[PDB]
């Protein structure tokens, strides 16, 4: 059935799954033509398919390439999107698939369905949770990566550096998904949080600062705060 | 013009015969139905006036044999049975004929609405669907349940329909998937037109079979089948122009049919306004759209 509060610690069981987020595979600036009309120019973009135990980021980027002729790209992308994760799920032996796949959005569900018929003992699940997935593209190395690319490519990272050396996968996702609504809700204030102490460096394989425990509990503090606010200055409370 | 004779009537029932029906009182001298068209499948069915729970009835074709109907009161239903003695059956009804103790098919010169309901449908086909051989004539009630439902328990007393599922290999060619999801023109066309049913008569008369049994038994599943089957054509972008146009006719009176009152669960709301506003076929189907936009504006 559907993810939601009350089964999140499953989240960090022994069943491998990965959460397939959507949202930034079709991106497009809006602009005026010379007569005067609106037109869209597409953008690269990315699938955002993370498992949430072990960390493990498989950014599979979208060139715009794949939209050169193409009808209803909004459509499209969802194809698209459940065709690149029935590849990366064949490409993995047995032992190393996902017992389920949980997408982010409601309308991933049929095309991820159909395009994994062959793959009956995988459970595709929606989540009730609203996830900031989204934000993805504002971590820097992200944003910096999926625009430089010039041809369809699939990019790794593990979006929780080496912080499970030290804590716990629920602790980890926990920090990451709070990280991610602070830069979905302002993304200025929360990158200032983040960087304003220069001392603290990021290692060149990871995508955030080396913060020690004690820094971490101060960081996570000011991002608490930020979305509190921002939830203020949006609902004058 | 054929007759179904009746031993008697010992328990209160409502009979149907096509889409007539009547009352008979417990012990009235009822002897059956006479001047029934031949030519077409007919349908006779039973409703205790007890317990209407289990509407039950039998498919039959007058042409493939004699056959009566004799209340078991072991079994507590009313069974047809096969009469293999010419001459005793002619007999038989030639007297209750004469002390006029049959009920006459009541079937108006103008009316051609159960030709209409049943153009397609065929003897040979519903036995294959309803599998009891030893019998010429088929057995069907409200419960019984249908194969694809069993997937999801008894096997002799199912409904064997042809199987649609729209997420399945069948439906879905692999490197197709999105095109073969959102126009279903290859699994109509190819699967089930070409390969399952050989041509668009055969499919027609599963159809029309399925909305019988829906209407008549209140079978659930037989319902299932006919939306299925209407909403595998409407999502097909390529369907033959001569389909289409006999599809408008067959749905246009089985909804003209259909009792208003029981439009509520007979009626799938997603498959009709997909058929007659979003689908492929939106534009295709004038006279159902008119009939229902006028009789059951409420669900759309
Ligand atoms: C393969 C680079 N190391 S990683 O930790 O970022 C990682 C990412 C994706 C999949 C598996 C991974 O590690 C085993
Ligand atoms: C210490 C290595 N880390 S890395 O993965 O970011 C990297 C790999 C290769 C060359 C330079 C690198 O980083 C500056």
């Amino acid at each position: 059935g559907a993810m939601n509060s009350s089964n999140y610690a499953e989240l960090f069981n022994n069943d491998i799954k990965l959460f397939v987020d959507d949202t930034n595979v079709y991106r497009v600036t809006v602009h005026k033509t010379f007569e005067g009309n609106v037109a869209t120019k597409a953008i690269n973009g990315c699938i955002f398919t993370l498992n949430p135990k072990t960390g493990h980021l498989f950014l599979k980027i979208i060139h715009t390439s794949v939209w050169a002729g193409q009808k209803r790209l909004s459509q499209l992308a969802k194809w698209k999107t459940a065709e690149e994760v029935s590849a990366l799920v064949r490409s993995l032996p047995k032992e190393e698939q996902p017992k389920q796949i949980i997408v982010t959005r409601k309308a991933m569900l049929d095309p991820l369905e159909v395009h994994m018929l062959d793959f009956p003992n995988i459970a595709i699940r929606p989540t009730e949770l609203r996830l900031p997935f989204s934000a993805a593209m504002s971590i820097d190395k992200l944003s910096d990566v999926v625009m430089k690319a010039t041809e369809p490519q699939m990019v790794l990272f593990n979006i929780y550096d080496d912080w499970l050396d030290r804590i716990s996968s629920y602790t980890a996702f926990s920090r990451l998904t709070l990280l991610l609504r602070a830069l979905k809700t302002n993304e200025e204030s929360a990158k200032m949080i983040l960087l304003s102490d220069p001392t603290i460096t990021i290692k060149s394989y990871h995508l955030w600062p080396s913060f020690t425990d004690e820094q971490w509990i101060t960081i996570e503090s000011q991002m608490r705060d930020l979305i509190l606010t921002e939830y203020g200055r949006k609902y004058n409370v | 013009m054929n007759t179904v004779p009746f031993t008697s009537a010992p328990i209160e029932v409502t009979i149907g015969i096509d889409q007539y029906s009547f009352n008979v009182k417990e012990n009235q001298p009822f002897h059956g139905i006479k001047d029934i068209p031949i030519g077409h499948v007919h349908v006779i069915h039973f409703q205790h006036a007890d317990n209407s729970s289990m509407r039950y009835g039998y498919w039959f074709d007058c042409r493939m044999g004699n056959f009566y109907i004799q209340y078991d009161p072991k079994d507590g239903l009313y069974k047809m049975m096969e009469e293999r003695d010419g001459a005793k059956f002619e007999n038989i009804v030639h007297n209750f004929k004469e002390r006029q103790m049959m009920v006459s098919y009541p079937k108006i010169d103008e009316d051609d609405t159960w030709y209409n309901l049943t153009e397609f449908v065929q003897m040979d086909k519903i036995r294959k669907i309803v599998r009891k051989d030893e019998n010429q004539f088929s057995y069907v009630d409200s419960s019984m349940t249908t194969v694809q439902e069993n997937e999801l328990s008894d096997p002799a007393h199912s409904l064997n329909y042809t199987v649609i599922n729209f997420k399945s290999r069948e439906a879905i060619r692999p490197g197709h998937e999105m095109e073969d999801f959102l126009d279903k023109s290859y699994y109509l066309n190819t699967v089930m037109l070409q390969g399952i049913f050989k041509n668009s008569s055969n499919y027609f008369g599963e159809l029309q079979f399925a909305f019988l049994n829906a209407m008549f038994f209140g079978n659930y599943g037989s319902s299932l089948q006919w939306h299925a089957m209407i909403e595998l054509i409407c999502s097909s972008a390529t369907v033959p122009k001569h389909m289409l146009d006999k599809l408008d006719e067959i749905l246009y009176y089985q909804i003209k049919t259909l009792p208003e009152q029981y439009s509520d669960i007979l009626l799938n709301e997603r498959v009709w306004n997909i058929c007659l506003y979003s689908s492929f076929q939106k534009n295709s189907l004038h006279n159902t759209e008119k009939i229902m936009e006028n009789k059951y504006p409420e669900l759309l």
